[PDB]
């Protein structure tokens, strides 16, 4: 499978839905 | 350990905004026959227009360009609503006493 | 919230620096800067605590 | 003989000119039509209705730029800037540093 | 030339319901897929719009004078280039300056000229069979032009000047604004298959026009076609149908609005801030949709 992640934690990273580099920001 | 910022600086370049099309028939005035008598003096109205009074100063050999006001230079960047031309032919001497 | 409190005239006739900083002289000009100065730092102390 | 006036009324007289090149991929300095800011200027595929000038997005930043001239889609993306740092393995042990 | 007409059968002025129509972009920024908070005038939802009606049936064409509170929005409804055109001013006696937004026969002519209009002026054709071509016999609008500070001239162009007794095809909506020495208009064009009232939908008016006059505007009227023909005999007051047409006049107020962007800069639905307590809370969460709660 991508990366080594079990059922649930893919399940868990698919189910989380997510500024840039702007004037001053930086991340 | 932080130390310090950097940050590009620009290159001193700058970038247009032109186009300019629709330009003011000035020669209609100048390049007129017969200009008018000096009692009839004409009213022209001039406006809705872009104007480039540079052109008409600083290549001519129309001389006694005295004009009042504003300097002649630096005369384009300002704007204005309406612009009236009166044209008549005078006396060689009469030049004189057009003025404020 | 932070970026939109950005453009804010807080007193000042201008919300844009360059402007205050062309069309008018700069010793009237100092007092439009510090108005604008004293604003987004408050902003900024709000954000940060 | 002109007469220039000023009223309560929209200007609709003078002549501006700044037909200036561009230049892309580059830190520089641009001021279109009113607008003006510092980046580098790159070519886009969004796509603009026909009377729409300059977009925007999210928090009200520029991000995208119509010329005149040419009637083309540029984006706009702010000038590299960053903090440097830097690691030292510590005073007693060496003296070379390497930068980040 | 002024005719003074007759021979109008007396109505009352009806009323009907604007279904979320009068949506136009404040400016010119183009936006992708983000929803925009708006405040500027607008005409508010589900509001009441006068509707003047011309069918001779009863004779009946209808064209008074109008107030011009802040902003207008004409939605005109017809198949044979019935209505022609628009009439400003303050006084409209050559006393004071006014603008004559006109189609014309040829080319659509603005003017910002001081008119001495006729009381009720109006344009018309005269039909016969011989010349297919229904020439333009009446320029009946204004009897004098002193002197003026703007003019302009379209392109020469051709209608079809056939009064045909279909059902209604098109709808033209427009958008008047005068407002800071500036005058904005705002068009749009849509087929349509109707015989009364506005259909349902959502077409959102884009910029068509800006004009720097700067004039005083505070009443308005309308200028409407009248094809003559020798079916009608009479004097100049006396013969003419009216076909068949119809126009929406609505008002603008101040308001503010939730605009949704699609993905190519087009709005596709707005929102309005003050009708329902439902749209008050949307206007607030800056969605469309909201969930279970208080
Ligand atoms: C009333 O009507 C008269 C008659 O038409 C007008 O007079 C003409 O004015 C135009 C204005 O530009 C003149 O056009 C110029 O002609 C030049 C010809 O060479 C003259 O100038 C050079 C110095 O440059 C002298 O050495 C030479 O002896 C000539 O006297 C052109 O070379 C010019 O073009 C240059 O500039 C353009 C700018 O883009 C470049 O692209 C060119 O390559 C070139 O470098 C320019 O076109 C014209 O000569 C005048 N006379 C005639 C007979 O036409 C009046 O202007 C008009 N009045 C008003 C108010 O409009
Ligand atoms: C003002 O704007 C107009 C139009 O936006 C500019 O005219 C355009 O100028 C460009 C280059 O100067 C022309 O591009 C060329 O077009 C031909 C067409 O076949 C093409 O084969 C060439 O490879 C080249 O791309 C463009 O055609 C021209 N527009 C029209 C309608 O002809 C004008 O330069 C601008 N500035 C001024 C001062 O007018
Ligand atoms: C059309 O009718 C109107 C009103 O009936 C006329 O307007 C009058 O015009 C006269 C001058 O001819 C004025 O003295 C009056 O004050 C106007 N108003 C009224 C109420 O009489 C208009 O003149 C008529 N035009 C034609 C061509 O018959
Ligand atoms: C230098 O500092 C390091 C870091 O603690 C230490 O391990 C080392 O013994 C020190 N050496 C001397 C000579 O001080
Ligand atoms: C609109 O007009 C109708 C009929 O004249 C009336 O019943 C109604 O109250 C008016 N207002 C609204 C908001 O519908
Ligand atoms: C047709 O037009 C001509 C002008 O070219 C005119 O003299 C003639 O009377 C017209 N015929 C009819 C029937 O109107
Ligand atoms: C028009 O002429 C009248 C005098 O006949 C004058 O008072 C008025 O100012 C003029 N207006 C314009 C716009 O020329
Ligand atoms: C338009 O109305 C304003 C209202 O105060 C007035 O000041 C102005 O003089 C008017 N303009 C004209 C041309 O009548
Ligand atoms: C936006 O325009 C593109 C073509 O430029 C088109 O393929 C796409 O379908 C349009 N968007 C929508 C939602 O239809």
């Amino acid at each position: 499978k991508p990366s080594k992640r079990s059922p649930i934690e893919d399940l868990l990273f698919n189910k989380v839905t997510l500024a840039q580099k702007f004037n001053g920001l930086t991340v | 350990y932080q130390t310090s910022n950097f940050r590009v600086q620009p290159t001193e370049s700058i970038v247009r905004f032109p186009n300019i099309t629709n330009l003011c028939p000035f020669g209609e005035v100048f390049n007129a026959t017969r200009f008018a008598s000096v009692y009839a003096w004409n009213r022209k109205r001039i406006s809705n227009c872009v104007a480039d009074y540079s052109v008409l100063y600083n290549s001519a050999s129309f001389s006694t360009f005295k004009c009042y006001g504003v300097s002649p230079t630096k005369l384009n960047d300002l704007c204005f609503t309406n612009v009236y031309a009166d044209s008549f032919v005078i006396r060689g001497d009469e030049v004189r006493q057009i003025a404020p | 919230t932070l970026v939109k409190q950005l453009s804010s005239n807080f007193g000042a006739i201008s919300s844009v620096l360059n402007d205050i900083l062309s069309r008018l002289d700069p010793p009237e000009a100092e007092v439009q800067i510090d108005r604008l100065i004293t604003g987004r730092l408050q902003s900024l102390q709000t954000y940060v605590t | 003989v002109l007469s220039f006036e000023l009223l309560h009324a929209p200007a609709t007289v003078c002549g501006p000119k700044k037909s200036t090149n561009l230049v892309k991929n580059k830190c520089v300095n641009f001021n279109f039509n009113g607008l003006t800011g510092t980046g580098v200027l790159t070519e886009s595929n969004k796509k603009f209705l026909p009377f729409q000038q300059f977009g925007r997005d999210i928090a009200d930043t520029t991000d995208a730029v119509r010329d005149p001239q040419t009637l083309e889609i540029l984006d706009i993306t702010p000038c590299s800037f960053g903090g440097v740092s830097v690691i030292t393995p510590g005073t007693n042990t060496s003296n070379q540093v390497a930068v980040l | 030339q002024c005719v003074n007409l007759t021979t109008r059968t007396q109505l009352p002025p009806a009323y009907t319901n604007s279904f979320t129509r009068g949506v136009y972009y404040p400016d010119k920024v183009f936006r992708s897929s983000v929803l925009h908070s708006t405040q500027d005038l607008f005409l508010p939802f589900f509001s009441n719009v006068t509707w003047f009606h011309a069918i001779h049936v009863t004779k009946r064409f209808d064209n008074p004078v109008l107030p011009f509170n802040d902003g207008v929005y004409f939605a005109s409804t017809e198949k044979s280039n019935i209505i022609r055109g628009w009439i400003f001013g303050t006084t409209l006696d050559s006393k004071t300056q006014s603008l004559l937004i006109v189609n014309n026969a040829t080319n659509v002519v603005i003017k910002v000229c001081e008119f001495q209009f006729c009381n009720d002026p109006f344009l018309g054709v005269y039909y016969h069979k011989n010349n297919k071509s229904w020439m333009e016999s009446e320029f009946r609008v204004y009897s004098s032009a002193n002197n003026c500070t703007f003019e302009y001239v379209s392109q020469p162009f051709l209608m079809d000047l056939e009064g045909k007794q279909g059902n209604f095809k098109n709808l033209r909506e427009f958008v008047f604004k005068n407002i800071d020495g500036y005058f904005k208009i705002y068009s749009k064009h849509t087929p349509i298959n109707l015989v009364r009232d506005l259909p349902q939908g959502f077409s959102a008016l884009e910029p068509l026009v800006d004009l720097p006059i700067g004039i005083n505007i505070t009443r308005f009227q309308t200028l409407l076609a009248l094809h003559r023909s020798y079916l009608t005999p009479g004097d100049s007051s006396s013969g003419w149908t009216a076909g068949a047409a119809a126009y929406y006049v609505g008002y603008l107020q101040p308001r503010t609005f939730l605009l949704k962007y699609n993905e190519n800069g087009t709005i596709t639905d707005a929102v309005d801030c003050a009708l329902d307590p439902l749209s008050e809370t949307k206007c607030t969460l800056k969605s469309f949709t909201v969930e279970k709660g208080i």
